[PDB]
């Protein structure tokens, strides 16, 4: 009753290149209450020093946000983006697709 | 420039 | 057809601490001030190259504006609490847009004042600037009590002067600012998703503003039946990126066409596989 579903995009800001550096970003959307918890898996492992973007909402008043940190793909080194908001029952993690 | 509210809700 | 916005969020969790105020000032849809509670020094702060003309008595009168905006806040979401006979246990959010639309011609269009309470509509100054819209119950006693006191003029005031005036020096100082742009490099993806079919997939990176468009076309009337089309999304750096894609029969993803229509390309862009 104060609340909306959060939508999830995963993704490198520049084209995915294994080894070189590249910055992992979890852009979350169309949520409400603005209380939300992001974190960024590497290998359903937390990633500690997860940059926060500052925070802003739509006309329809949802708040979105950019959670973002540095990382590096490579073949096997799996990534993802984990949230939790008081209007989904449970945490939603979304896995990286380099191709998306 | 930012508005200034008047009387509280 | 230039505007100006606050938009001002207020937010309280349980715990020692005052709820969290935020506003974000926005000509044109690009943020140029903002002020976070949160912040070791609750300031305004310049968010746009172009602001930095502005001295150091502009930045003072904001933040005092701010400091008071911010009472009004946790003042108004107690009495919310309260018309709502609500249990102080959870959390509350109270939303603010405010600002004017103008014409080309610098001529006033709109003025715009309305409330949100939990993200759902509560008050809103009509666009005669003079009457109230309630949504609920508890909003019929807001509404009552700034119809007493005379609120709407006051905002009303804002509007056609204040918020006015303002905005005409801004788009002063930021025209140069405001009409740059970065056009988008398109390129397209083949992903062997699937079998005697494939997925191509159309990009559009680090173009600004976040306005741009994007289609696909095997050669004749477009593709809707089969393209997918995330929402624009921003890279970090202050541009924007963007997708689409459409499965098509393998053999036949060179014959497909991407076209990507943004106002930083001098004419819209035409590619394949």
């Amino acid at each position: 009753m104060i609340q909306k579903t959060p939508q999830i995009q995963v993704y490198s800001r520049h084209p995915p290149e294994n080894g070189k550096p590249n910055i992992l970003n979890c852009y979350v959307t169309q949520f409400h209450p603005p209380h939300i918890e992001i974190q960024m898996l590497k290998n359903g492992k937390k990633i500690p020093k997860v940059e926060m973007s500052d925070m802003s909402f739509s006309k329809d008043w949802s708040f979105y946000i950019l959670a973002h940190t540095e990382f590096t793909p490579t073949e096997t080194d799996t990534y993802a983006c984990r949230v939790k908001h008081d209007s989904m029952a449970e945490p939603k993690t979304v896995y990286w697709d380099r191709d998306m | 420039s930012a508005v200034y509210n008047f009387a509280t809700m | 057809p230039h505007s100006m916005r606050y938009f001002e969020t207020a937010v309280s969790r349980p715990g020692l601490e005052e709820p969290r105020y935020i506003s974000v000032g926005y000509v044109d849809n690009k943020e140029f001030v903002r002020f976070d509670s949160d912040a070791e020094n609750p300031r305004y702060e310049p968010r746009a190259p172009w602001m930095e003309q502005e001295g150091p008595e502009y930045w003072e009168r904001e933040t005092q504006k701010a400091k008071g905006q911010e009472q009004w806040f946790r003042v108004s979401l107690r009495n919310l609490l309260g018309y709502y006979n609500q249990s102080a246990g959870g959390s509350h959010t109270l939303q603010q847009m405010s600002g004017c639309d103008l014409g080309s011609d610098w001529r006033l269009l709109r003025g715009y004042l309305q409330f949100a309470y939990e993200g759902r509509d509560y008050i809103a100054l009509n666009e005669d600037l003079k009457t109230w819209t309630a949504a609920d119950m508890a909003a019929q006693i807001t509404r009552r009590k700034w119809e007493q006191s005379g609120a709407a003029e006051h905002y009303k005031a804002y509007l056609e002067g204040e918020c006015v005036e303002w905005l005409h020096r801004y788009l002063k100082n930021g025209n140069a600012t405001l009409l740059r742009t970065d056009s988008p490099k398109a390129h397209v993806t083949h992903h062997p998703r699937s079998k005697g079919e494939v997925t191509l997939r159309c990009w559009a990176l680090g173009f600004y503003p976040a306005d741009i468009t994007l289609t696909w076309q095997l050669n004749g009337e477009e593709l809707t039946q089969d393209m997918e089309l995330v929402e624009t999304r921003p890279a970090g750096d202050g541009t924007f990126q963007k997708w689409a894609s459409v499965v098509v029969p393998l053999g036949k993803e060179q014959n497909y066409t991407c076209r990507v229509y943004h106002e930083g390309l001098p004419e819209p862009l035409t590619l394949r596989w």
